[PDB]
């Protein structure tokens, strides 16, 4: 059972190839392909959202 | 009394107040002397953590025509020890009354902040203290013995699990046999 | 407070644990001598019908 | 649920009721089944709690050593020969040998590896330039040739099985199918060896696995040094049959389950408990 | 069968000798509904941390014996958190499951009247003298019938066969009772309702019922039997709700 | 609009000149769910007899002031069911509303930054010597952040401008905090949700956060001005709910 | 756009109108979201760059060292015997100590690298044959039987995990779950011991991890060799929860959090700047 | 003839790849992966079935 994913490449063959082979999780490799991000848990912690236009107060 | 068949033997008889201690220890199953050499105590003794409840079986093993009433309790490790039946009737309890079955279950349940607790005991994974009152006393008719015995039995729930093998701190070995 | 007496005890017997005061419903208890053989119970104690004493019922005894 | 899952607890209420799920018989050789929402009131949570490390080929798959096999290249005595051997026996040590006696039949597939560590022999000086030493193990079945000597064209490994192995590698490893003529291996035997009940008692008539024989493949060295050859046993692909209770008091011999008596568990001072 | 288990919170409760559980005037304890209540508050409602079975201090059966009182919630007022949300609110409202115990053997005799007296109003000792109000109802110790006429100042009537309310004590059968026969039973099971004239009262300055136990044929046994035998009140809350949260009382 | 209003329990709160609520990381506190939980016990979960508006004593603001630091929820451990709930319980698990209210004029001039750090420990005044549980906090009373470097023997580093934990005090926003700005603000709300790696834990051998406020620009007005501007701390427990129940702790 | 591809800057013109996008107010603990385009003119860029190197996989996925254990062959004294222990902390060392105080809670596997450089003690002469020495680290868990010396038969690895190495190969690596019994590893516990406000203050209560014991294999040695064992952590599948402020003033104690106090920052001379 | 199976990783490329080389079955992998249990032979080994909620006697 093989995984073929995206490599790492600059922006303007372009593959890999993964076999895990031990049967833990903790045995595979990092995870670098993560890109996920939400911040607006600490920029806009707010109970009445706020607009950017509008004044704050 | 470890080296005899007393060691076993919770002993019972009747009391002139009632509301006192059978017995009591804290309920660390691998690391208290009680509970770290028996058939719980040797498995989890291989281990470093463990999950899941307990059962306490009580089995009175006295005169068919006697007669008691015996409230055990589990109390969570936060005040300390029970000091009376007053101070552990608040905690778990269960009152065991001796008939024609002859048994009784306390099932000490899992109460705790961590999903696991340490089998050789830390501070912060401390799990409790099990206590035994006197609920009435022992009522007996004439021409019986005073002195009774109760066996305690102690197993795990279905809902048990253990973790992080490790070796037995109980066999121990120099050099080489041959 | 009312105080229980003493009380001046006892033939045959000793005191477990003797405080000077007792109280209310504070008992005493009596073990007789190695030697003596049993007439009864061993604990009494203090009762209140008036705002003076007393104690609850008569003394043990011993025979050997 | 998955497999090796443990089971959570259903919720409960406040019973009054006929059924006493806590009253029971002991005398009926039956352990109670009561679940802890049974005697009191408990929420429903799930229990993620997964059985893995307690299954036997996950509890007796870890590799334990064994012996210790000490040889040399200048021989001194009959202890520092320059061969060895060992009569295969799991209970010489004291750790895995508890392992194998908590249950009485086990049908176990074995793989082997060997740590060997030479170590330069004390004398009035060392200074030398030596070769990388190679060593020979070879299994003899039970009744085969031994080797008397060194030098013997008994190690010739005409038909036995040899592994060699030059100082500076991995450690080598060979696997072993289950070698019995039973159906298990009983690690306890209790009868004699001979039919008018006498001969030696226990398990040391079964115990016939042969022999293992360590050497030194280098002829010389011109200062000598001793070798320690340490085996390390590892069971998988493993049965085990009729659970025995777990041995309390420390071994004395390797053949024999002799023991000094002791007591249950350690002693405490008072049998309740006072605090306030 | 003779076999009951009762389970209320943490804490569950076995017999082996039981006769049969008296459920008040045939009401099992129930909640406030939005149409009898008064109060417009909204009511904390602690189900496991106070529905549980506190027991009380056991009491010896002497041969002499006339018989104990307990007066709830009074006496129930050093337990657990019931003593403590009854000292936060002004209000409260619940039903009770009383469980008295007493095992003696097959060679002892004796029995026990064991009933639940909605609003037993004590009469005084001496009249014209209002009585304490200590000597109705201590926190945790019962209370005892004489066994003649009570000539105390400042004390209620304790002559145990007048019942203390000036009634027959052979009439106290109406309300809900059972009784501990030790040639049979073993153990008495009262399932009390709430009963009051209002939906919630305070639980300081009114006792809504009175437990009485009162030994009806004494206890009489060989002299080489078990000469203490103990009497064991088990006694749970249930269905309770509190209203009206202010500092802690209860001057 | 300028103005909102907290109804909690039997108790409200009204502002007028209200920036906004801070709901901790963007999460409203919540219940345990079934497969989160971990205690087999029944939790006791009391609506509206623990979570409401319990006021703390009001400190002064000093022109020379520096800092004051709460630890909960052992400042709540003496107001009303919840130190009683709290004794009589292992575990405890509940979210907060922290209201910090300061209002002093259109003529004084401040800015206090109001924090509440997850598990701010604190590093000693006198190193190899371990401090005592209650110069970190006392029940009640707040604690207070010195001008300078402390020089105790056993209490902690109360300088502020390292804000105790080692950190620049200035990098504490990552934390849900609120500014009290007497140019334009009057009060500071912040909604924390039950932030722990464990489902429960114990309530006294834990301080799950600790509450801060700094004044960073200082008071400042006219010598006929009010010199004695207060500032009070009105924090309600959200959510709460308790396992595992023993006799009274806490040792 | 792809995953982690930050936002490029609109085209913008020259507005007059009662939208302010650069008046906010910081009392309500809101950071400010105000593009570029907002208060000035800006044309239409396209921004390829990747935040690749800033997600926790990226940052935390580099080995940092954690001890320097050191052990000999001939014993001098306790702190350079013939094995030694290591009580298993992160918070030796003050690179990946740093790290891993910028979070409260994480959750990591790891993975573990030694690298273990032999170097011969200083004698009067040094002129020997010296076979490959072999190395022997144990992972005894929170409660394990800990050897109390050389030649013990604690050593046997009967349960615990063991590794084996003979010098010249590469460096020994094994993988490790996620090791706690909470559901992150709390690196900062504000909190006591005991129950009663009491014990000990701080994360050292909650770092129960277990130890690690290194030794050598070879028995002796015929001038006596000083062993350096460092230790390679290297978190992975990491989350990471409640970012706490990065810590100022340098570490004094690997168990406390104390330290001394120091400015915020580095001083200038004046408050404005002066050149024309 | 490859194998492809489940990983063991934690409940809130999780496979992994086995190809047995040598012609025996001693020579395979440990069999890590077989959680199965019975353990009605030693809590339950009565003749007469027992219900937890009847009496036993
Ligand atoms: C090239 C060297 C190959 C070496 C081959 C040796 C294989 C023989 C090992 C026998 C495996 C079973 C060991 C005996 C276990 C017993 O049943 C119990 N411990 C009873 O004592
Ligand atoms: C064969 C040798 C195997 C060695 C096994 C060692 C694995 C144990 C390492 C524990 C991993 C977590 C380390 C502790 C991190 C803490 O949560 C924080 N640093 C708090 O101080
Ligand atoms: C762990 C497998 C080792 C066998 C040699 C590597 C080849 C594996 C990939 C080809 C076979 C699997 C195909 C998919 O699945
Ligand atoms: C023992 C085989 C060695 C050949 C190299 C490894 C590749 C084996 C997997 C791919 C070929 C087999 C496909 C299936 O079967």
């Amino acid at each position: 059972g093989a995984q073929v994913s995206t490599q790492k490449t600059g922006a303007h063959i372009i593959h890999y190839t993964n076999i895990n082979y031990y049967k833990d999780s903790a045995s595979n490799s990092l995870n670098r392909q993560d890109f996920t991000q939400d911040p607006s848990k600490f920029t806009e912690p707010v109970k009445d959202v706020m607009i950017k236009t509008l004044p704050a107060l | 009394h470890v080296n005899s068949m007393e060691a076993y033997r919770i002993p019972v008889r009747p009391q002139t107040s009632s509301g006192e201690q059978v017995f009591g220890f804290q309920l660390q199953p691998g690391h208290d002397s009680v509970l770290k050499h028996t058939l719980l105590g040797e498995i989890l003794n291989y281990y470093a953590n463990w999950s899941g409840s307990m059962k306490l079986t009580f089995m009175y093993c006295g005169a068919a025509m006697a007669t008691g009433k015996f409230l055990i309790a589990y109390s969570p490790p936060g005040a300390g020890v029970p000091g009376s039946r007053r101070d552990a009737m608040l905690g778990t309890h269960v009152i065991w009354d001796v008939g024609l079955q002859s048994s009784c279950v306390l099932c000490v349940p899992w109460i705790s902040q961590t999903n696991y607790r340490y089998v050789t005991s830390d501070a912060y994974t401390d799990a409790g203290y099990i206590t035994c009152w006197y609920q009435t006393s022992i009522v007996t008719p004439p021409d019986i013995p005073t002195t009774s015995t109760i066996l305690c039995f102690v197993s795990a729930c279905n809902d048990f699990s253990v973790r992080l093998l490790r070796d037995t701190p109980f066999i121990t070995q120099q050099a080489l046999f041959q | 407070e009312i105080y229980c007496p003493a009380p001046p005890q006892i033939d045959n017997g000793i005191i477990q644990g003797e405080r000077d005061h007792y109280g209310y419903r504070q008992s005493v208890t009596y073990a007789c001598n190695k030697g003596f053989t049993m007439i009864g119970e061993h604990s009494i104690y203090c009762t209140v019908n008036n705002d003076e004493g007393e104690w609850s019922g008569p003394p043990p005894e011993c025979r050997g | 649920r998955a497999v090796g899952r443990v089971a959570d607890t259903v919720a409960s209420g406040p019973v009054n009721t006929e059924q006493i799920p806590a009253l029971t018989a002991v005398e009926t050789g039956h352990t109670s089944q009561v679940v802890p929402s049974d005697t009191m009131q408990t929420r429903h949570v799930i229990n993620y709690h997964t059985r893995s490390e307690s299954s036997i080929e996950n509890f007796m798959g870890r590799a334990a050593c064994v012996y210790i096999a000490q040889y040399a290249t200048e021989k001194v005595n009959d202890e520092l020969d320059r061969y060895t051997n060992w009569e295969i026996t799991t209970r010489q040590v004291a750790q895995l040998r508890r392992k194998l006696e908590m249950f009485t039949y086990m049908r176990f597939d074995l793989e082997i590896t060997f740590v060997i560590t030479s170590s330069q022999r004390t004398s009035t000086t060392y200074a030398s330039d030596s070769p990388p030493l190679t060593h020979q193990v070879m299994y003899v079945p039970p009744g085969g040739p031994i080797p008397k000597s060194y030098e013997d064209f008994a190690w010739q490994t005409s038909t036995n099985p040899s592994v060699f192995w030059t100082e500076g590698n991995a450690p080598p490893r060979m696997s072993i199918p289950f070698m019995s003529v039973g159906n298990a291996y009983c690690n306890f035997y209790d009868g004699w060896s001979h039919f008018s009940q006498s001969g030696v008692y226990g398990y040391t008539t079964l115990n016939n696995m042969g022999h293992l024989y360590f050497r030194h493949v280098n002829k010389s060295t011109a200062y000598p040094v001793n070798s320690v050859a340490r085996v390390y046993f590892k069971p998988k692909h493993v049965k085990a049959w009729v659970p025995r209770a777990p041995r309390l008091c420390p071994y004395l011999k390797a053949r024999n389950v002799n023991f000094n008596v002791q007591g249950v568990t350690e002693s405490r001072n008072k049998i309740t408990l006072d605090r306030s | 069968d003779r076999v009951r288990s009762i389970t209320l919170g943490n804490s569950t409760i076995t017999t082996q000798e039981c006769a049969n559980v008296v459920v008040g005037y045939g009401v099992w304890p129930t909640y406030l509904s939005d149409h009898e209540a008064t109060a417009v508050d909204q009511p904390t409602q602690p189900d496991v941390a106070t529905c549980r079975f506190y027991t009380l201090e056991s009491v010896k059966w002497e041969s002499s014996s006339a018989g104990w009182w307990w007066k709830f919630p009074e006496a129930l007022s050093d337990m657990g958190l019931f003593g403590q949300n009854m000292q936060y609110h002004y209000l409260g409202r619940t039903g009770y499951t009383i469980h008295v115990q007493c095992n003696a053997s097959k060679f002892h005799q004796g029995c026990l009247l064991v009933v639940c007296v909605p609003e037993a109003e004590m009469g005084a000792a001496t009249t014209d003298h209002a009585f304490n109000h200590t000597k109705l109802s201590n926190i945790g110790q019962a209370m005892e019938f004489s066994a003649k006429k009570s000539t105390d100042q400042t004390g209620p009537q304790t002559a145990v066969h007048n019942a203390g309310m000036g009634v027959a004590v052979g009439n106290l059968t109406i309300f809900p009772h059972q009784w501990i026969n030790l040639r049979t039973n073993n153990s008495a099971t009262i399932v009390m309702p709430y009963i009051n004239s209002v939906p919630m009262d305070n639980m300081y300055r009114h006792y809504n019922f009175t437990l009485m136990v009162i030994p009806f044929a004494k206890l009489e046994h060989s002299p080489q039997a078990s000469t203490y035998v103990p009497i064991t009140v088990t006694v749970a809350p249930m269905c309770a709700e509190y209203n009206g949260l202010r500092l802690a009382g209860h001057q």
